[PDB]
């Protein structure tokens, strides 16, 4: 739901919305490490819960229109930063 | 490859010159060196094989040369770096013999016929492979943005 | 389970040669022919094959022509001049299909443990590859339907096996071994980002036709599971990958290191014999 | 001694062991670049001797 | 070269030269308390027994060795006192004695740098005596004398151990003779020219 | 028995005591009871080999979690003392079986791997099982892409 970083995720979220306790947090994960979705790293020392990569949805229709601010972003921003490494690698065409 | 004219004895006769068009079989007349071919330059005079203009073909033999042989779709190579480990091993390895040949230079006044000179082979590596190394270095900020 | 196999473009000059049989025999657009070849292993080789006098009405699309005259008695020649070289599959122009191709595929399933269809190209312009595979796949649904038989796209390459180059590389006449890191670099950025970011204008084809027009494949089942691997790192502003810069320091560390040492050293390698051979040259020409 | 690669404290007194030593990418590449220096020197009196 | 051109100590017993050979004892022993390294130390005094036994004539000499082998320090202040009595005292010295003695000292205050990293001066006055505002002049002279790679507190008392080759100088010399060196003979490669 | 050897969901050691202490509370077969932890001084060496399974196999289960993690949370997540923990720590840091490095200094300590000992793996792992991720990705997008380009 949030795609950017903070992926250290403190538990309050976790331990206020999923309705569990901070001592089980981990038993959250790691019963989630036996299912295999998402293996995050989770800090200790600050009690943060990593993500790291996940099964993410089933279908965000909205989202497969609305990927067009990654899609279309990658395309012309990799595409275009790609022209101006080929526009600064022009005359070395030799 | 390889080709041959069976000329005989009954068109001896007249003489075994066609030569009507020239420079064909001059330049077929340039190599002449098979051992019992030269040999059998009687009754045995060659054909002339050019090969034909096959662009209709050679252009998609380009066209999946090329398009082939260079990493297929190209988002393959953009290994990189423990290549250069060892790579780097190899070039500081061979630096201490690359550079034996300044003391090979410390003749004094003359005392040496050619330089033996192993100046390049360790130049060029180090260029092309570390151009390799900092578009190796870009492919991080290339293919992220 | 087939990755790649090894492709001899001679029996593809036949398609090219088939190519101008079609030019001048008459209605028959495309060519469509038959793969010779022999499963070794996931990596195969085709040496031979043979393109068929074959014919397609285009209504009822399902009317194939493949002749036992021109395929028995031929795959006894076929199997005369070797044992090893016999079929493995079939082919025919154009990017996408043909409805009958499954149909087609099936005729000589009863020869061959896995019959493929390698749709070929005889006008290569593509952003993407040359031809490419297509095993025998029964892949259905969660359904429980009657079972699919629709040839799915299992990869496949142009392989080179052989010397060969007697001709070929004779007949290159034009071509150079790039020393990479002389240009070759960026063909290749030239190819994988501009024919990488159209194909990815042909998945904003995909999003946004499949949003518009697209019906039950729009989200069968591999679109969001592979928007999974579009979420590898698809964020939004700069996606702050805050591990990745002085891991970056790690990174560019070794590269800065090794071009700032190593290009003192090659200022050695220029300058120092570049002087001494310079001067030579220069004042022993007097 | 070398037995023993760590550093020592006083003002909190925490002992810390850490090592990590050999680099010939800057040791090899630099030390033969300065015997490079040495042969440059050794090749500049063939400078000086094509001069005068 | 003058510890290494004593390294024999075997042919030279007491010739119409040597009026002493003690005093040659001394000679040796002066400067390997500097230029001789510490596997090089016990490899000396410690491996070699030859010289051993003449100074073990000169106990306190050998007791400044031992000690210099363990840094203790007030016997370091002690008998290399009493080695600046003698240093006084004794010819071939006098313009040179100058460089002596802090030499000295820092051949010890290295490795005691080598000790640990955050140090405090107590447990150096310990071995020290007053030596507070002693190493103010003392060790800040020795930082200002391009000397003893450290930082130094007042209240909060961090002494610092660092100076990691791989770093920057090691980097730098190369340049440092090619540059000088560069302008040199490329000054002489424009001499052909005008 | 075998719910404590995937993952082991680090249960209480007195439910243990319910599940393999009820079994001398059986009106039936005592003999594995009797057999197994009706041994005195070989079975309480199964208790306490028992408690090797709690300290071993729960420290080869939060493996995953540490190079941060403090050492009374350590105690705390270990279900037992801080003592009977540094014990823990000697007698499996002389099985050293995976590379254990610890401290009390503020006790932010863990049994560990080797700490990430390498240079630019990170990269590779990084950006080399990322991108080489990235260089699949337009050779099966071609894929779904033409295959779900039939029909629309």
């Amino acid at each position: 739901t949030r795609p950017a970083n903070h992926r250290q995720l403190t538990f309050e979220e976790i331990a206020k919305s999923a309705k569990i306790t901070v001592n089980e947090v981990e038993l959250l994960v790691m019963k989630a490490l036996s299912v295999g979705l998402v293996k995050g790293s989770i800090d200790e020392v600050d009690k943060r819960v990593h993500m790291t990569w996940v099964q993410p949805r089933v279908l965000d229709l909205q989202q497969i229109k609305g990927m067009k601010d990654r899609l279309e972003f990658w395309c012309t921003d990799v595409k275009s930063m790609e022209m101006l490494v080929e526009h600064q690698a022009h005359d070395i065409l030799t | 490859i390889d080709a041959f004219r069976l000329i005989n004895a009954n068109m001896m006769v007249l003489g075994h010159e066609p030569r009507q068009t020239t420079s064909n079989l001059g330049h077929l007349n340039k190599p002449s060196i098979q051992a019992l071919i030269h040999g059998l330059n009687r009754h045995y005079y060659s054909i002339t094989i050019n090969y034909r203009k096959n662009e209709l073909e050679q252009k998609m033999l380009l066209n999946l040369h090329k398009k082939s042989w260079m990493e297929g779709l190209t988002l393959q190579d953009y290994v990189v770096k423990e290549m250069l480990e060892l790579a780097k091993n190899y070039n500081k390895a061979v630096e201490e013999e690359d550079k034996m040949t300044p003391e090979q230079l410390a003749i004094k006044n003359v005392g040496k016929q050619d330089p033996k000179r192993h100046l390049e082979e360790h130049v060029d590596v180090l260029m092309t492979s570390n151009i390799v190394q900092c578009l190796a270095a870009m492919l991080d900020t290339v293919v992220f943005k | 389970a087939v990755q790649k196999v090894v492709v001899h473009p001679l029996v593809l000059l036949s398609v090219v040669d088939h190519f101008n049989r079609i030019g001048k025999v008459g209605n028959q657009k495309r060519v469509v022919g038959v793969l010779l070849g022999s499963w070794q292993k996931k990596v195969l080789d085709v040496s031979n094959s043979f393109a068929v006098p074959f014919d397609e009405d285009d209504k009822d699309d399902s009317v194939w022509f493949l002749d036992h005259d021109y395929l028995e008695n031929m795959y006894g020649m076929f199997k005369k001049v070797n044992a090893r070289e016999r079929i493995v599959g079939w082919y025919h122009t154009g990017p996408k299909l043909h409805k009958n191709d499954i149909a087609i595929n099936e005729l000589m399933k009863r020869y061959c443990p896995n019959s493929v269809l390698v749709i070929i190209d005889v006008k290569p312009k593509d952003l993407g590859l040359p031809t490419e595979a297509y095993i025998s796949v029964e892949e259905v649904h969660d359904d429980g339907t009657p079972t699919s038989k629709t040839f799915e796209h299992v990869t496949s390459e142009i392989g080179a096996e052989e010397a060969e180059e007697v001709g070929v590389e004779h007949l290159l006449r034009d071509i150079k071994d790039t020393t990479v890191g002389t240009l070759s670099q960026r063909i290749t950025n030239q190819v994988h980002g501009l024919k990488g970011l159209n194909s990815k204008l042909l998945d904003i084809r995909s999003y946004l036709e499949k949003v518009a027009t697209g019906k039950l494949p729009i989200n069968h089942q591999i679109i969001y599971q592979l928007q999974d691997v579009f979420n590898l790192l698809p964020d939004v502003s700069l996606q702050e990958f805050v591990k990745a810069f002085y891991l970056k320091t790690n990174d560019q560390m070794v590269v800065v290191y090794l071009a700032s040492l190593i290009r003192s050293v090659v200022a050695l390698h220029n300058l120092i014999n570049n002087k001494i051979a310079n001067r030579d040259a220069e004042k022993k020409e007097g | 001694d070398k037995k023993f690669h760590g550093i020592l404290d006083q003002g909190e007194g925490v002992l810390i062991i850490f090592d990590e030593p050999p680099v010939d990418k800057t040791y090899e590449a630099a030390l033969e670049t300065i015997q490079n220096m040495s042969k440059v020197v050794d090749s500049l009196y063939n400078k000086a001797k094509k001069l005068t | 070269q003058a510890a290494e051109l004593f390294l024999d100590t075997v042919s030279t017993f007491t010739s119409y030269e040597l009026m002493d050979y003690k005093t040659f004892v001394t000679y040796t022993v002066y400067v390997s308390m500097i230029a001789l390294e510490r596997p090089d130390l016990r490899e000396k005094v410690i491996k070699g027994a030859e010289i051993l036994e003449v100074l073990h004539s000169l106990p306190a000499v050998r007791q400044y060795l031992f000690s210099l082998y363990e840094c203790r320090y007030s016997v370091f202040f002690q008998s290399l006192a009493v080695v600046e009595q003698e240093m006084k005292k004794d010819w071939l010295f006098a313009p040179h004695y100058r460089y002596y003695v802090r030499e000295m000292r820092i051949h010890a205050y290295s490795q005691l740098l080598e000790s640990y990293r955050s140090l405090t001066l107590g447990y150096m006055a310990e071995a020290f005596g007053v030596g507070v505002e002693f190493i103010d002049q003392e060790l800040s002279r020795f930082i200002a004398a391009g000397r003893l790679h450290c930082k130094i507190d007042k209240v909060n008392e961090i002494v610092e151990t660092n100076r990691p080759d791989s770093k920057n100088w090691q980097y730098q010399e190369t340049i440092k003779k090619g540059d000088l060196l560069l302008n040199r003979v490329q000054k002489l490669s424009r001499v052909i020219n005008m | 028995l075998l719910k404590l050897f995937t993952t082991m969901e680090l249960m209480r050691w007195s439910t243990l005591v319910e599940d393999y202490g009820m079994e001398l509370r059986k009106g039936s077969l005592e003999s594995p009871a009797t057999d197994v932890f009706g041994s005195t001084e070989e079975g309480e060496k199964r208790w306490k080999d028992l408690k090797n399974r709690v300290v071993e196999h729960n420290i080869r289960i939060m493996a995953k979690y540490y190079t941060r993690i403090t050492m009374k949370r350590m105690a705390q997540l270990l279900d037992l003392s801080v003592d009977e923990s540094e014990a823990f720590l000697s007698n499996l840091v002389v099985n050293k079986t995976i590379f254990a490095k610890v401290d009390r200094l503020a006790g932010i300590i863990n049994f560990q791997r080797p700490k990430d000992p390498n240079n630019l793996l990170n990269d590779w792992s990084q950006k080399l099982n990322s991108l080489m991720s990235l260089v699949n990705k337009t050779t099966h997008l071609i894929a779904k892409e033409e295959m779900i380009h039939n029909l629309q």
